[PDB]
């Protein structure tokens, strides 16, 4: 609809729901992917006490996909 | 796939495991009274003669039908997970089999039980006349221990070397697969098995002048190259800095026998508290360590009784 | 919206359906992630007490995602 | 929607229908996130009695996921 | 809803859909938390009869979630 | 009364979906939660017949969620 | 609705859609529990006939869940 | 509609569409559960060549649900 | 089944949708049920060449859900 | 009958929607089933390097269910 | 679909709805089936260094499933 | 076509919903498939530094399916 | 969106729904696939310490998918 006002009827709102689908799906997937890296982390902390850092970076990587996708979404669902 | 039926089959079996209070009774008994006791148990159920060759055989045959029949009863993703555990008992058969072909000695005086490679695979392998053909016959069940064998056999045909590079390469193979099959229970244990192996490789080869980095393979928890190098010089002060691990108990110990005793007891312990994770491979994990350790104590208690050895020489090794 | 009376918007109702997705899926996912690190943490204490810190630094990371999600829902719906 | 009293407009209904998705999906996420650490957590005590405290404090963190999802829902519902 | 027993409006039916989710899903999450931790508790009794209680205290914690769902449904259908 | 029809209605149909979530989701969580307990229960009776009482109490325990869900559905759908 | 000898109606039809979700889900949960336990029961009788009775009792228990989902469903649709 | 109904049209058709969801979900739970056990069951038949039957009977038990649910839909969709 | 005029009609469509569901849903349940047991079972013949006959009788028990659904589907939406 | 909603109106509309579910689900249950047999099948070709023929045929058996659902739907809407 | 912007109508619209589910689920199932066979397949190609061609032909079989769903979905749209 | 009810009537809107279905289910399935292959491939590279190419040609195969779906849809919804 | 969100129409709402599947597919797929490899990767840097770089090239593989979905999302936008 808009990201800062209450203007729009039904037409504008339908657009909101549809763009809303990107945010949900993406969020769903980023969450499941972080989990695999998290468990994987036990070997990284266990084996070497300097490869704990590699794992820190790894958990950071699926988040990149969601925040970019979410940015496309906020913008286009924020146009006039 | 799936461990749903299989775990259930093992849970009934955990009922006929030998509790601590049996070995407690057995020490107080002579060999004649030991034999009457033994026959109550499930190892007793395969018994075929009062003497020593027969006790070794009844034990082994009990392990062959109740533990060595597990990989067949599952398939796929289940089967790979269970298989890695079974594989250590298969490596013992393989190293002896590889050695009967190579040094020309008979098929006999080896370890045979089913696991992942059947009895017929070991007979067809034995009768194979080219090492490469010997290797394809072994590769038929499918497992990481083939893939490990195959690479080592490409570099060499020397017996002592194949044995060492196969074991090293094999635990490395195991580790990667196991990490990819997940579960916290298996991961903690895997770490201990590798840590124990690392310590133990260092002890067996102690003072041979060799590289200490060759005794450290990934999978660790707190051990490293330097501890190995000091250990190799004969210094045990390294074990006295080793805590935060359950090998806290190795501190202030410097006998090879006490040290190695210690590692087997620690591994027993991890597995026994994996029954707070019985889902998936956890329960089976606990079940295999306990059947193995149990079988070992009945063999030691039987030897101790037959030859009238000193009680304290074995009373300490039959408990953790 | 507000609980008080100070909002209205035909457009906003549609925005609520679409936004319910993003929070809900981000909490699902963040949780599944959280668990893997927490089970891993059990292992971390077991391996070595001193580097409880390693479990802590990784564990912070999925939290960012829900938190981020809560702010996105407020902006799109409830800002007014 | 409405907080006090049941919805009486079609628009109020529709918002309620969306907002439910966020508290449901979260509610589920608190549940899954508890189980892996929780099952292990018994194991914590078992291995080391003294560090029974370490397991609990991890378990507590997924409870946060539901309260954050509720707060968005509590505010947003009252008016359109 | 707050008003529903044998008749009701179209609107009221819609609040009943959305709020219905929140509780149902908590029950769902409780059951997943319970499955893992419950199963672990069966190991503990088996080993030692006397520490049935530890399993019970860890288990008592996901019950809180089912009670949390109830309250969301209760508030939003109509305040007490 | 609580939850009944005799004539149906357009309002009722929407009411019917909502009440249906609660029983359906709760029973799914009861089923899984039992199922795991039930697998572990083979082990309890097997080790000792002095923990056999304990196994029975574990089995009864995941039922509470489903019973609770029947109740929420009747209450919401029979309160005026 | 009705279930005397027919249930025809566009309105009733709405109720029919709503209930079938609840049956669906309740029946789904039953499937996972009953089968796993039944396999577990065949192993119990095969090793030991001293646990043949426990195996049988466990099988029955997940049957209640599927019947619960039918009973609610009948209730909203004209009763039994 | 069916050959034991004599009420068709749009009215029977909504009910048929809607009630159809239930059998489909009862089949899904049944499906996943029968398959896992059945595979392990091959080993069971392999071992017991005189008690092969036992394995066969355990497979039949989840089917009981799917078929029972069809019969319930039959009553609902035609009773004349 | 058949298409004609006397196994056809508008009257026939209302029957056809319901009855059509019956094959679909039965088909759903059958595919998953049959897969694991069939995967493992073909495997047995590969390993052990005395399980092939067993595997074939065993295989048909999950086939039973589609065959059942098919008999309902065929007869009711036959001719007349 | 056919899938239309203007060659029979509202009566027709129901057939089209309901029939889609039979095919869609036929396709889901088959799809997953194919994966299980495929996964197991790899072992069989490695083990017996000339029993290639056995793995391909076992795999074929789930395809049967999609040809069953997808045709039934097709014949019925083929009448008109 | 053959037609979906080369002709309008309600009539078309329905056909897209029912048949749309059938391809999408088939496309889902091919992915999972292909992937699994390939995942298991990496081990075969690694080990067997002259039985590698067998893995490639087996990997090709799930492609048939996707073509089957798409052919049906195409013909029925724009009418047979 | 394009979504409508007052910007191109019911006729146009039904098709629009219908075409989207394919892409959603196919896309679900394809996301999972890449993961299964990538996980497998690491074992290959570890073992031999000549098998990196074989994992890549595998990773590529399921990608085709959803992008082919997307392309067809694109034609269909890029027009009136 | 299409070319708007705050002065938009119903045609644009279809483009919005479609864009949601496209971002959802990109983030989901690549994230899950990437985590598998990152997780495997700990062992790969550890074991193959000189050939750490190999593990990183592997990680790059799914990235091709997240960029393709976005591309499509862009394409679907600003079309009739």
């Amino acid at each position: 609809a808009e990201e800062a006002a209450a203007s729009g009827g039904l037409d504008r709102g339908l657009i909101a729901v549809g763009m809303g689908l990107a945010v949900g799906l993406a969020a769903l997937g980023t969450g499941v992917a972080q989990a695999r890296i998290g468990a994987a982390g036990v070997g990284a902390i266990a084996e070497d006490r300097s490869n704990f850092g590699t794992a820190l970076i790894f958990l950071l990587l699926p988040e990149t996909l969601v925040i970019f996708g979410l940015l496309i979404a906020f913008i286009l669902n924020g146009r006039l | 796939d799936d461990f749903a039926y299989l775990n259930a089959r093992v849970r009934v079996r955990r009922g006929t495991l030998l509790k601590e209070s049996f070995f407690q009774e057995a020490l107080d008994l002579s060999f004649a009274d030991f034999l009457r006791l033994l026959s109550e148990t499930v190892y007793g159920g395969e018994l075929a003669g009062q003497g020593l060759p027969d006790v070794d055989r009844a034990v082994l045959r009990t392990q062959a039908k109740l533990v060595g029949d597990l990989p067949r009863l599952v398939t796929g993703e289940a089967r790979e997970a269970v298989r890695l555990l079974l594989l250590r008992n298969d490596l013992h058969n393989l190293q002896a089999l590889l050695r009967a072909k190579a040094t020309g000695r008979p098929f006999e005086e080896v370890l045979l039980l089913p696991g992942t490679l059947r009895e017929e695979v070991w007979r067809q392998a034995y009768e194979a006349q080219d090492p490469a053909g010997m290797a394809q016959v072994l590769a038929v069940p499918g497992h990481p221990l083939a893939r490990a064998l195959r690479a080592v056999l490409r570099e060499t045909q020397d017996l002592a070397r194949v044995e060492a590079l196969l074991a090293k390469r094999f635990f490395e193979d195991v580790a990667k697969a196991a990490k990819g099959l997940d579960q916290p229970a298996l991961r903690d244990y895997l770490a201990l098995e590798v840590d124990a192996e690392n310590l133990r490789t260092a002890f067996k080869l102690q003072g041979s002048g060799l590289a200490p980095d060759a005794f450290f393979l990934k999978g660790g928890r707190f051990v490293d190259r330097v501890r190995f190098a000091r250990l190799m010089e004969g210094d045990y002060a390294v074990l006295d800095e080793l805590s935060g691990t359950p090998f806290s108990g190795l501190s202030g110990v410097r006998d090879l026998k006490a040290l190695e005793r210690g590692l087997r007891c620690v591994l027993l312990k991890e597995a026994k508290k994996g029954v707070q994770d019985p889902l998936g491979v956890g329960l089976v994990l606990a079940y295999v360590k306990e059947r193995e350790w149990e079988a070992v104590r009945l063999r030691l208690l039987a030897r101790r009784a037959y030859f009238g050895l000193p009680r304290a020489q074995v009373e300490e090794e039959v408990v953790c």
